[PDB]
């Protein structure tokens, strides 16, 4: 996260660390959605543009984590992968449309004051939220820079920009699945994913019923807080189907 | 894991639980031309 | 930089 602050503790209980066995390394950010499902970017793990193709056996999932490097005994919990269902359409050939897998834990985690699940929005939650100049939070333990790693997870809260701006950025074509985030070079503010932020939450928090949805997953940016060009996210609730069938197929 | 979550969901043990704020949530309230 | 973990966790 670029110009983000640390988190407090227990603030994104919901965060998840995905880590590579061999070597160990932070591999990508994810979200626990109930006790045994995990949420995270489908090109966190499988990208053949760059040989990347990870199966359960090479990852482990962390949840409770507040430091990046160190093993928080008796606070986090570390949980191994029974499955991971990547969207049968995910593009990774052209845009990452679709950027979306699910990764089942072997045994269910039990919650805890640092491990809690996020909601995922409902039509009218989406609605009412996903609006441009609202903010949303995201966090991770990527990058601080484009070109510098940090200590604790970090948290950056920015505004969802209009469509057509998002589409005015780049040369690559938008889809209705996706939605971009950050502050215009105009607005006087900074902030942005970087690597090592993927397959994270943007999160907001409802007004109505004060609990904090995901309604998007970190997906791509074209570096980290250039001005101009912003971070585009999975858009979780138009994907929401896909999510409720493969669990209400292979489980909860 | 469905709509609107899991049920126990989006509510953090030490903030929402015990009613208390972590400090920049007040910003994405303000942003949905406030809240409360 | 990441810390050992226990051996347990990856089997
Ligand atoms: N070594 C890895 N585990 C890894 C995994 C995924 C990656 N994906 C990229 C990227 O380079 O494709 C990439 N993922 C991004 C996510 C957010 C933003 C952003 N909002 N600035 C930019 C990103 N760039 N590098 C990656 C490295
Ligand atoms: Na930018
Ligand atoms: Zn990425
Ligand atoms: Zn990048
Ligand atoms: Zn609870």
């Amino acid at each position: 996260i670029v110009e983000g602050s640390d988190a407090e503790i227990g603030m994104s209980p919901w965060q998840v660390m995905l880590f590579r066995k061999s070597p160990q390394e932070l591999l990508c950010g994810a979200s626990l959605i109930s006790d045994r499902w995990v949420l995270t970017a489908a090109h966190c793990l499988l990208y053949p543009p760059w040989d990347k193709n990870f199966t359960e056996n090479d990852l482990l999932v962390r949840i409770g984590k507040h430091s990046r490097t160190r093993y928080e005994r008796n606070i986090e919990k570390i949980s191994m992968l029974e499955k991971i269902y990547i969207h049968p359409r995910y593009n990774w050939r052209e845009n990452l449309d679709r950027d979306i897998a699910l990764m089942k834990l072997k045994k269910p985690v039990a919650f805890s004051d640092y491990i809690h699940p996020v909601c995922l929005p409902d039509r009218e939650t989406a609605a009412s939220l996903l609006q441009a100049g609202y903010k949303g939070r995201v966090t991770g333990w990527g990058n601080l820079k484009e070109t510098g790693q940090p200590s604790v997870l970090q948290v950056v809260n920015l505004p969802i920009v209009e469509r057509p701006v998002c589409k005015d950025s780049t040369r690559i074509r938008i889809t209705d699945n996706m939605f971009c985030a950050g502050y215009k070079p105009d607005e006087g503010k900074r902030g942005d994913a970087c690597e090592g932020d993927s397959g994270g939450p943007f999160v907001m928090k409802s007004p109505f019923n004060n609990r904090w949805y995901q309604m998007g997953i970190v997906s791509w940016g074209e570096g980290c807080d250039r001005d101009g060009k912003y971070g585009f996210y999975t858009h979780v609730f138009r994907l929401k189907k896909w999510i409720q069938k493969v669990i209400d197929q292979f489980g909860e | 894991t469905f709509g609107s979550g899991e049920a126990d969901c989006g509510l953090r043990p030490l903030f929402e639980k015990k009613s208390l704020e972590d400090k920049t949530e007040r910003e994405l309230l303000e942003s949905y031309i406030d809240g409360r | 930089d990441f810390e050992e973990i226990p051996e347990e966790y990856l089997q």
